[PDB]
RNA sequence: GCUCGCCGGAAGACCAAGGGUUCCUGUCCAACGUUAAUCGGGGCAGGGUGAGUCGACCCCUAAGGCGAGGCCGAAAGGCGUAGUCGAUGGGAAACAGGUUAAUAUUCCUGUACUUGGUGUUACUGCGAAGGGGGGACGGAGAAGGCUAUGUUGGCCGGGCGACGGUUGUCCCGGUUUAAGCGUGUAGGCUGGUUUUCCAGGCAAAUCCGGAAAAUCAAGGCUGAGGCGUGAUGACGAGGCACUACGGUGCUGAAGCAACAAAUGCCCUGCUUCCAGGAAAAGCCUCUAAGCAUCAGGUAACAUCAAAUCGUACCCCAAACCGACACAGGUGGUCAGGUAGAGAAUACCAAGGCGCUUGAGAGAACUCGGGUGAAGGAACUAGGCAAAAUGGUGCCGUAACUUCGGGAGAAGGCACGCUGAUAUGUAGGUGAGGUCCCUCGCGGAUGGAGCUGAAAUCAGUCGAAGAUACCAGCUGGCUGCAACUGUUUAUUAAAAACACAGCACUGUGCAAACACGAAAGUGGACGUAUACGGUGUGACGCCUGCCCGGUGCCGGAAGGUUAAUU
RNA sequence: AGGACCGAACCGACUAAUGUUGAAAAAUUAGCGGAUGACUUGUGGCUGGGGGUGAAAGGCCAAUCAAACCGGGAGAUAGCU
């Protein structure tokens, strides 16, 4: 049966993406939060 | 003419059809299309802003002049085309200086006939003068607003505009909507009707068809919940309220016209 | 016109393995390790000038290096770039 | 290794997405594998992905996104012009054979092709951020010509049979060859050509569009397949010798024809229909500025370049999505034989598998099936379930009907095999030979050979010939909904929703209305035969009385009444 | 010609049995509906939480929906257990 996560990585890259969080001051404080936990995996990106 | 189909299957039996021997059958003029892609009625926030509006058929737009700027140089028919854009049919005419245009095809004119525009052109259908030049009384289309802005009453299959009176810088105009409307004398207009006017007789008789022309369903406010409708609601069927719109407003005779700078234009409301 | 110096950086080692044998005597082609920035003609280049050879084609690909562990760790290697060259049949290196 | 069984429009093969070494070799069995494991997609180590032509990158655009200025907005920001990104679309070019343990249209052999740059020569009006052309486009349907492919015959190699027979009208196997180049065929479309004139294409233009004479009436564009060449080639059953028994080395006969034939090609064609069917670049062409014995354009030749990144392996699955080696889910391509209408179905080919616990026994009971005396719905809420019907051709078929239907109504007969008609028929295909000519992939004649229904008559086997698989139960009365559709993903598919049709009502265009503190946008590049809202719901016959209540529409005399003063 | 008919692929989901610590957090098996259309499907894009979308079931919006999810106000408040 069809499951919720159908993978895609062009999509994954444009939704959720390192430059996709730089375009907005919202997805900058996303960045910001994660690099202030120690996040070792900021976006999707790598 | 006007041809209904035999009922050979449930969905045929009621189709009433427009058919039309005279319009081409080719390909439309290339230089003078463009394409027009569909919004389903969202607006550029992304949001359906009018409802019922989706699908259809591809369609190309079909570059039309209704300003009818070309004074002086007399045109011929080339032929009369279908329009998807609209329930009118239009005409390829041809320049005697060698440019070709779309124009609306007014009733009666066929391939061949001679259309000329400005002061000097004649009391001829598909001509087009300034109503100062227009006879008291004449029948006319493709009317404009404001002088040079192009035509923008009476454009749809069957329609036209009665001039019914000139004083001064102002014609006075029987709309089709019954309204006795003021424009000044400067601007033009078409002699003759708008052709096709047994668009009207067509009768769609399936479902599918009217989906053919991008329009999507309808549902009923009493159908649904009173979360998402003030009709909503009810064990069985019941109503119990005036009826409104889905947001609010009386939707049975409450006039909804609201414009100060266009008051002193009619002379008398539709009524 | 290459730098001498992109030259002798360009060149890392020579690939062993029986491929590599096999094609050094049916083909007369050596294989070798470059630089993952190497270029086809600065591989020609350097192989001309420091091997002194002649060259005729150069053929390159890039190997991924493969996930390993080491006492119970993630960990990977690095992913280099290896060259076949075609020698002109009478070079004899 | 030999038998057995299963799939074979897949449970075979090849991709995309997704994954990331799961690929190959050696080695180990702690843990993992629902059992054992010497095995493994497990541990460990070593190896493996070769491109000018494939893909990305690249050029060009769609939806959409972002957006210098700009407009708007308490701030944050919103929208949008010029632009610039964005494929799921448009744009140059490679085939066949061989080869590894693992790569190949990438490596090798043979034979090709594209683009660009430089230089020599010859001729010569070049030149765009502009103009025009082209690219460039729907659905359905029909036919002809083909090929993919298959079957048979000939030919070539082999065989003479474990048990009656098998020198034959016998058995087995093979019978293959590409792009490129030359030919311009089946077929499609278009009247050429030369001058002159011109409010049109923002300026110009020889280009495009328009007009007028002359003259010719044959010129042009497009086009599958066939043939020639590519090819004295490679490939090829079989044979000879090594073997480490996996494979290695050498040679290699025939390699033709006829018939059948696609959902693939001609075909972006033709015909017809309405619901009227992207864009932009590459490409052709024209001039503007500018340059004008230089540049620049055309052709010949020569040389040089074509980078970078991907390429292993799975890919309807044990490697992707489902926590699992999970009866689930997952887009595209290929498409053999007999029977068959068929990609259904049954049995097989190529190829791939026997689903990672087994051994016994032959109790009740459960599950999945088969058969059943006599009865035949008596069961039960209810014929639930099961049983039953089931094909082709012909005969025949009621009420009612909106004249289309109902209808496959209902019901009935025939069906195998063999011989004759006719040593193979009707038909289809179609060589030779001959004849004509603007001589070729031509026409006319001709019929050898191949292929091959349907039917009639006679005879014959069985209980049974639509014999398996496959494959309508039928009829009568009535409620509801006109009908095809849609819905509670995961207890409700319906009489509910929608619907074509109808009515009321709003809306004169900077429309009403909707999303937006706004700018703007949708409505609509539409204009009252249009658009929005509401109710009803094909069609037929129709839709009666009430304006007191509450809405809404119109009015403005008299009373009441805000800020204000 | 046809929102025409029978019927595979494909899309669905009417009946029954099984399964119910399932092979499966919705399936299997035998039957069933549509199957040139208001059809179906790939790829990419847009609509955002009192908001979207809805041939309308309060349906669906990542196994969550009469107000998603994540963090925060926050140790809300709890005459109750
Ligand atoms: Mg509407
Ligand atoms: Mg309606
Ligand atoms: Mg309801
Ligand atoms: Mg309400
Ligand atoms: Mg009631
Ligand atoms: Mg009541
Ligand atoms: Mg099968
Ligand atoms: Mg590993
Ligand atoms: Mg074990
Ligand atoms: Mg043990
Ligand atoms: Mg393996
Ligand atoms: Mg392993
Ligand atoms: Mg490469
Ligand atoms: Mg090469
Ligand atoms: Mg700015
Ligand atoms: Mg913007
Ligand atoms: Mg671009
Ligand atoms: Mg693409
Ligand atoms: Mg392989
Ligand atoms: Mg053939
Ligand atoms: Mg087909
Ligand atoms: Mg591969
Ligand atoms: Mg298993
Ligand atoms: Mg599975
Ligand atoms: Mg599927
Ligand atoms: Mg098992
Ligand atoms: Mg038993
Ligand atoms: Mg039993
Ligand atoms: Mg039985
Ligand atoms: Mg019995
Ligand atoms: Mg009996
Ligand atoms: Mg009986
Ligand atoms: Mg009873
Ligand atoms: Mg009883
Ligand atoms: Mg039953
Ligand atoms: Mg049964
Ligand atoms: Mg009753
Ligand atoms: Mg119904
Ligand atoms: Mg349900
Ligand atoms: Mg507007
Ligand atoms: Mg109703
Ligand atoms: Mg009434
Ligand atoms: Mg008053
Ligand atoms: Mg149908
Ligand atoms: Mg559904
Ligand atoms: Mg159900
Ligand atoms: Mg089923
Ligand atoms: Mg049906
Ligand atoms: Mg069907
Ligand atoms: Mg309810
Ligand atoms: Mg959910
Ligand atoms: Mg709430
Ligand atoms: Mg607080
Ligand atoms: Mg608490």
């Amino acid at each position: 049966m069809k499951r919720t996560f159908q993978p895609s990585v062009l999509k994954r890259n444009r939704s959720h993406g390192f430059r996709a969080r730089m375009a907005t001051k919202n997805g900058r404080q996303v960045l910001a939060r994660r690099r202030a936990k120690g996040r070792a995996r900021l976006t999707v990106s790598k | 003419a006007v041809v209904k189909c035999k009922p050979t299957s449930p969905g045929r039996r009621h189709v009433v059809k427009v058919v039309n021997p005279e319009l081409h059958k080719g390909k439309p003029f290339a230089p003078l299309l463009e394409k027009n892609s569909k919004s389903g009625g969202r607006n550029n926030n992304g949001r359906i802003t009018t409802r019922h509006i989706g699908g259809g058929h591809k369609q190309a737009y079909r570059i039309v002049d209704f300003k009818r700027n070309k004074d002086g140089i007399p045109a011929v028919v080339e032929r009369l085309e279908y329009d998807p854009n609209r329930s009118a049919n239009i005409a390829l005419v041809l320049y005697k200086d060698g440019e070709r245009r779309y124009i609306l095809a007014p009733k009666g004119l066929k391939a061949g006939d001679q259309i000329q525009s400005g002061v000097d052109a004649a009391i001829k259908p598909g001509n087009t003068l300034p109503m100062r030049n227009i006879p008291v009384g004449s029948t006319v289309h493709n009317v404009e607003m404001k002088p040079g802005k192009g035509g923008q009453l009476a454009r749809s299959a069957g329609t036209y505009v009665q001039i019914v009176a000139r004083d001064g810088a102002y014609v006075t105009l029987r709309l089709r909507s019954g309204e006795m409307r003021k424009v000044e004398a400067d601007c033009r207009a078409t002699l003759g009707e708008v052709g096709n006017a047994e668009h009207m007789l067509r009768v769609l008789g399936k479902a599918g068809a009217a989906r053919w022309r991008g329009v999507r369903p309808t549902v009923r406010g009493t159908a649904m919940n009173p979360v998402d409708h003030p009709h909503g609601g009810g064990e069985g069927r019941n109503f119990g309220k005036h009826p409104v719109t889905p947001w609010g407003v009386q939707t049975k005779g409450k006039k909804t016209r609201s414009n100060k700078r266009t008051d002193k234009f009619i002379v008398r409301r539709r009524s | 016109m290459i730098r001498e110096e992109r030259l002798l950086k360009v060149l890392r080692a020579p690939h062993v393995s029986e491929k590599a044998s096999t094609a050094m005597e049916k083909s007369n082609t050596i294989v070798l390790k470059v630089a993952k920035d190497a270029t086809k003609a600065e591989i020609k280049a350097a192989v001309q000038k420091l091997f002194e050879v002649e060259v005729e084609v150069v053929n390159t690909l890039v190997v991924k290096g493969k996930v390993k562990r080491h006492g119970q760790r993630i960990g990977r290697r690095s992913d280099w770039k290896k060259a076949y060259v075609t020698l002109k049949e009478g070079q004899n290196l």
